[PDB]
């Protein structure tokens, strides 16, 4: 049995006052989660490219917590549809960043990609990467994985850059509101707005204010 | 460069002044077609040069200027650091190739409208607004040419005045021009009249646009 006490207000609504219907409760999902004991605990994808795209380096930081094992390993794979593209294996022990070492419990994945495939919103081109933590000699322990958009996202000599294009923002702010169930957020009304706002020639959403 | 005389009661009367080398090019094709070629450099310095060593000590003279409408050419580039190298206490501008090149301390264009672009290749006329923001821009905008007095004319000066005091960086103008160049001639009883291009037999020739 599971007891939640939920305050309508706290020192956190000095804070959450956005120009809205003040609500309360437990309105977003609720989950239970399994994971090892020695487990992937964060990581960072990151997309750098040369002059003209055509080449990039997908960078991926991977932490662990549990106890540390020379046979632990790191696998990052990318996936376009059904095609792997790249694949990196390492063990934990991130290089040298100070006086006192480094992240034993990090490493780092670097994957070279050949004419990538870019995302944005006019073609959201995606790839799929799993990182995989495991023993050297194949034994799974556990994957994590997410969506990659090779993108960069820069600002030079003032202008807001797309893959090495000026933007033109078509904008809109959105709240996340229902008007039977309030401010609980589910997919059919997220995707009936993401396909009307694109339908009306909308590139991009300001998450108001949250 | 003016008579000496001008800039001696300009310094007394009180008015800033842009002076500027005898330097035009305009009916070369293209119009740079000297002010890039090096074997011009020595004639062009001598009319940088000379207006400097002689005007230097005038406070009316606030800005140099390296001529007119002789496009942009690298004997621009020179002559634009010579006088930055001699005389640090007065800007450079010059308006050839663009208005807003290397050569020039302030963007100074002729005949940009206030709001309306006029996006000629190579050597565009943005709008003056406009102007002022393109991508790494950071100088300021007084034009050399503005608001062309011809006949009838001074439509919209308004709204070019309205654009100045709005815009910190719009920093004025130098309307075209002052006085009508018209000659007197005179009929067969003596009696005066205002004449213009073609009216002395001169051919090929401009008509009014002198005036
Ligand atoms: C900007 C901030 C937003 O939350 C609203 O208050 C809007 C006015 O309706 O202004
Ligand atoms: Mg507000
Ligand atoms: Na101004
Ligand atoms: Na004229």
């Amino acid at each position: 049995r599971l007891a939640v006490m939920v305050l309508r207000w706290s020192d956190g609504s000095y804070l959450e006052d956005q120009d809205m219907w003040r609500m309360s409760g437990i309105f977003r999902d609720v989950s239970l989660l399994h994971k090892p004991t020695t487990q992937i605990s964060d990581f960072h994808v990151a997309t750098r490219f040369n002059d003209d795209f055509s080449r990039a380096v997908l960078e991926a930081e991977v932490q662990m917590c549990g106890e540390l094992r020379d046979y632990l390993r790191v696998t990052v794979s990318l996936w376009q549809g059904e095609t792997q593209v790249a694949s990196g294996t390492a063990p934990f022990g991130g290089e040298i960043i100070d006086e006192r070492g480094g992240y034993a419990d990090r490493v780092t994945l670097r994957l070279n990609v050949e004419n990538p495939k870019l995302w944005s919103a006019e073609i959201p081109n995606l790839y799929r990467a799993v990182v995989e933590l495991h023993t050297a000699d194949g034994t799974l322990i556990e994957a994590e994985a997410c969506d990659v958009g090779f993108r960069e996202v820069r600002i030079e000599n003032g202008l807001l850059l797309l893959n090495g294009k000026p933007l033109l923002i078509r904008g809109v702010n959105r709240h996340e509101h229902h008007p039977l169930h309030g401010q609980v957020m589910d997919e059919q009304t997220m995707v009936q707005d993401i396909l009307l706002m694109k339908q009306n020639n909308f590139n991009a959403v300001r998450c108001s204010h949250y | 460069p003016n008579h000496p005389l001008w800039y001696t009661l300009c310094d007394r009367y009180g008015l800033y002044v842009v002076d500027e080398a005898n330097i035009e090019t305009h009916g070369m094709v293209p119009m740079n077609r000297l002010t890039d070629d090096p074997r011009w450099l020595p004639a062009m310095s001598e009319r940088v040069t000379r207006m400097v060593q002689r005007d230097r000590n005038h406070p009316s003279v606030i800005i140099w200027s390296l001529g007119n409408e002789s496009g942009h050419g690298a004997n621009h580039d020179a002559l634009y650091r010579w006088i930055k190298s001699v005389d640090p206490s007065r800007p450079v501008q010059y308006e050839g190739g663009g208005a807003d090149t290397t050569a020039t301390d302030i963007i100074c264009p002729m005949y940009a409208r206030v709001d309306e672009d006029q996006p000629f290749p190579a050597v565009p006329k943005w709008s003056i607004k406009k102007w002022l923001s393109l991508p790494g821009e950071t100088r300021p905008l007084i034009l050399c040419e503005y608001a062309h007095a011809m006949g009838n004319s001074l439509g919209g000066f308004a709204k070019y005045w309205q654009a100045f005091r709005q815009y910190p960086r719009l920093q004025g103008g130098f309307v075209w021009d002052w006085v009508d160049q018209s000659l007197i001639k005179y009929d067969e009883n003596g009696n005066p009249w205002s004449a213009y291009g073609g009216d002395f037999g001169d051919t090929p020739n401009d008509r009014q646009f002198c005036m």
